RNA sequence: GACGACGUUGAUAGGCCGGGUGUGUAAGCGCAGCGAUGCGUUGAGCUAACCGGUACUAAUGAACCGUGAGGCUUAACCUU
RNA sequence: GUAACGGGGCUAAACCAUGCACCGAAGCUGCGGCAGCGACGCUUAUGCGUUGUUGGGUAGGGGAGCGUUCUGUAAGCCUGCGAAGGUGUGCUGUGAGGCAUGCUGGAGGUAUCAGAAGUGCGAAUGCUGACAUAAGUAACGAUAAAGCGGGUGAAAAGCCCGCUCGCCGGAAGACCAAGGGUUCCUGUCCAACGUUAAUCGGGGCAGGGUGAGUCGACCCCUAAGGCGAGGCCGAAAGGCGU
RNA sequence: AGGACCGAACCGACUAAUGUUGAAAAAUUAGCGGAUGACUUGUGGCUGGGGGUGAAAGGCCAAUCAAACCGGGAGAUAGCU
RNA sequence: CCCGGCGAGGGGAGUGAAAAAGAACCUGAAACCGUGUACGUACAAGCAGUGGGAGCACGCUUAGGCGUGUGACUGCGUACC
RNA sequence: GGUUAAGCGACUAAGCGUACACGGUGGAUGCCCUGGCAGUCAGAGGCGAUGAAGGACGUGCUAAUCUGCGAUAAGCGUCGG
């Protein structure tokens, strides 16, 4: 239910060895606006594969 | 659950008020002790 | 030349912010900006503002080149914890520790 | 987490078409009846996860990681 | 779980007898060093020429010392050409410790010989404060329920507006007392408070707001009961009561 | 008519589950008992600690009761840790 | 002046002997949490040290074979009160 | 030199450890005293119906608090300094 001895800084960091995050390595880039964004997502301005999907 | 403190200012003043303390020898000694200690609120009057 | 930017007394635990700091350590500022923008995390919002401040300082004070810049050092230090009370069952009281963080970022033209 | 399939040179999922299954003769109209209801249209209508098909929708071009002939010694072979 | 040589393994690496070797302790010896107690040369204002011997240690006894704060020595001495303190380094003593010095620090410190002690902490489920741990784990307080659009804004699942949905409806509605005491309205702000965000709020700041001959209190009257002139009673205090 | 019957409010608390660092220092949910009475409830009042009150359990007397709480005697005493 | 939400919080500038004295302010210890560098560590079992000890890094050195940090492997070794 | 085979074999660090450097947290240490403690020598040893002690509400160019004051309200008169 509770510990008999105080775990160490080492075990703490060892348990956090898998808590690191990952960063998206690449971002989509439209050939219409040239703006980059996540893949399979829409850009801020709204362009998407040269069709001008939602703008407002 | 019904708790112990059921406020009533009338019962408060009649039980611990200034005039209730000044009505007995020992009640007057309470005020003397609180005056000597320097209490800002001698009683529960207001 | 090098520049510095800090955000002290930030409302977040260092442990949470360090997760984001480890993603941009040793990266081009341009590349680090894109990593924080599309990082679905709150600490990323804070770190991005500290980084952005470092960029502006160089361009204003040192008139440096942006593309020629890149991150050099970043670390999150523990800040003052705010003591609060959390009523628990059976009249017992626990103390909440609203931890804070001191965020620091460094850039250079090396 | 993983594992498996697929990503337009495509049936991966949804939708759609058809079928099947289940429920059990929809609604509307008409007829009969004072009426409740019944009959006809009608095994009708609806039908989830199923079956067989279909690019209508979404699965984007890219980018990222991973390199550039792979140690030393000895023996037998190339040169039995 | 082999589990009745510690094991491997051994037909000697077993047992008996004999004998010569070797390993083997902080024992003994050797080399160097410290200290204690003894006798010795009356040595010498005592250290040795030397000399022997001893030196595990709880309770406990005896002996000798380190350092800390304060007083005198001291209107002296050190010190902004950098004190105390803090942090390192080097040297040094048998030890408690000491000396010097780099950095920090930015104004006090103090020899020597004496004197006095709130004089030395790892423990007392010790006291106070700070910080860890479990752990970014449990949990975020009724399973009445949310969805979308627009607006505002740095940012909107939570705020505003609107269309739907859902819940209470002898209440989860409305009006009061008790109690609380500005939580009411407006504007403004989002650090903290709100178990999330927050532009929102019973939050912060400022301003505004409570209008009575008829409501209520006060007032007149009394109930229980309280106080109680005199009075009765009681060591005093005080009690009962007209 | 009824310390009558069924049954809401109201007053209670028989069973079970949950909760047990709880939503709650005794509750929640589903059932349960009484429900014109020895009923229940608001306001105020009286009873004070070896005393009160008690359809009596050593029950209750401000989350404290085989002698309340606060202060004092008080640094009680502790042949024990 | 600049980033930021006419924010918080910072970076400059300036004041000052000092801003590493900036009001969360003299000095700023320790636990505790971090960044960077060197070494070690993913076939090895236990009070985590001690004795021995390679290699690596660094600093010396009139090569002087020493010092500092690390500590593969190895003998012994079950905390304190 | 080439191929094959056998043997040996570094370079990896998700993270961790030790050391050093630079920091954060925290507020010890030292330094400081318009505060306390204990006394000595002097005083005064009472205030109050001429309304006390102690308080409430007020009082400013004043929003709050402290101090002072009391509708003559951080003060009025007079005598001196």
């Amino acid at each position: 239910a509770v510990q008999q001895n105080k775990p160490t800084r080492s075990k703490r960091g060892m348990r956090r060895s898998h808590d690191a995050l990952t960063a998206v390595t690449s971002l989509s880039v439209d050939k219409t606006s040239g703006e980059k964004h996540l893949r399979h997502h829409i850009t801020a301005d709204g362009y998407y594969r040269g069709r001008k999907v939602i703008a407002k | 659950m019904k708790r112990t403190f059921q406020p009533s200012v009338l019962k408060r003043n009649r039980s611990h008020g200034f005039r209730a303390r000044m009505a007995t020898k020992n009640g007057r000694q309470v005020l003397a002790r609180r005056r000597a200690k320097g209490r800002a609120r001698l009683t529960v009057s207001k | 030349m090098e520049t510095i930017a800090k955000h002290r007394h930030a409302r977040s635990s260092a442990q949470k912010v360090r997760l984001v700091a480890d993603l941009i350590r040793g990266k081009k500022v341009s590349q680090a900006l894109d990593i924080l923008t599309y990082t679905n995390k709150k600490a990323a919002v804070l770190v991005k503002k500290v980084l952005e401040s470092a960029i502006a300082n160089a361009e204003h004070n040192d008139g440096a080149d942006i593309d020629d810049l890149k991150v050099t050092k970043i670390f999150v230090d523990e800040g003052p914890s705010m003591k609060r009370i959390m009523p628990r069952a059976k009249g017992r009281a626990d103390r909440i520790l609203k931890r804070t963080s001191h965020i620091t970022v460094v850039v250079s033209d090396r």
